[PDB]
């Protein structure tokens, strides 16, 4: 899987705390901005937000998931990049 | 964000419906849910229907939904309002919980109540002393309210 727990969609940009747990850089930042020095997912103590997960990054762009909302095949590091453009999510949204 | 969010925990409940609870939004107030939980099995709650009401914060999920039952309920961690005391509605809320987590936790709540951080002593005081009488008084209770 290379969902993100905090938001639920596809990583984007992805970071890894020092708990081992990996998140989108905005979601590991938002959550420390809101319950400081604490991991999101184990509430384990954070001294930090953690560092770029630049092996789930490379990973990520030989992988491929279908846009839930226009059924598009997408390579998942541009996964982002889609729903912030695509029609049918504009159209929901 | 809160918004996407939301949609996209009603797609999954859609695609994987849990066994035992159903929730989804009131109109097309996308912020304001209501939930159904099942009396769990082996539990006094058993057969009864158990109606809740979520508010979600336009911050979600970085801080908890508001959850409250609107079905009247006897149980030392629920008050005559439908509050409910329970530590990941608050204090142990994380931005990886979502409602699916929280009804599963709810329903685990009735069928293991926490008489020792009680919200309605009076309650927890007879759990404690009396089992077989707080049994047959939320057996009442269902059988009134939730059926
Ligand atoms: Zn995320
Ligand atoms: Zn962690
Ligand atoms: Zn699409």
């Amino acid at each position: 899987s290379f969902d993100c727990a905090v938001c639920l969609e596809v990583l984007h940009q992805p970071v890894r705390t020092r708990c081992g747990h990996v998140f989108c850089r905005s979601c590991i930042a938002t959550s420390l901005k809101n319950n400081k020095w604490t991991c999101p997912y184990c509430r384990a103590y954070l001294p930090s937000e953690g560092v770029p997960a630049t092996d789930v990054a490379k990973r990520m762009k030989s992988e491929y998931k279908n846009c839930a909302e226009c059924d598009t095949l997408v390579c998942l590091s541009e996964m982002r990049a889609h729903i912030r453009t695509c029609q049918k999510y504009i159209d929901k949204y | 964000m809160a918004l996407k969010r939301i949609h996209k925990e009603l797609n999954d409940l859609a695609r994987d419906p849990p066994a035992q609870s159903r929730a989804g939004p009131v109109g097309d107030d996308m912020f304001h849910w209501q939930a159904t939980i099942m009396g769990p099995n082996d539990s006094p709650y058993q057969g009864g229907v158990f109606f809740l009401t979520i508010h979600f914060p336009t911050d979600y999920p970085f801080k908890p939904p508001k959850v409250a039952f609107t079905t009247r309920i006897y149980h030392p961690n629920i008050n005559s309002n439908g509050s409910i005391k329970l530590d990941i509605l608050r204090s142990q809320w994380s931005p990886a919980l979502t409602i699916s987590k929280v009804l599963l936790s709810i329903s685990s709540l009735l069928s293991d109540p926490n008489p020792d951080d009680p919200l309605v002593p009076e309650i927890a005081r007879i759990y404690k002393t009396d089992r077989e009488k707080y049994n047959r008084i939320a057996r009442e209770w269902t059988q009134k309210y939730a059926m």
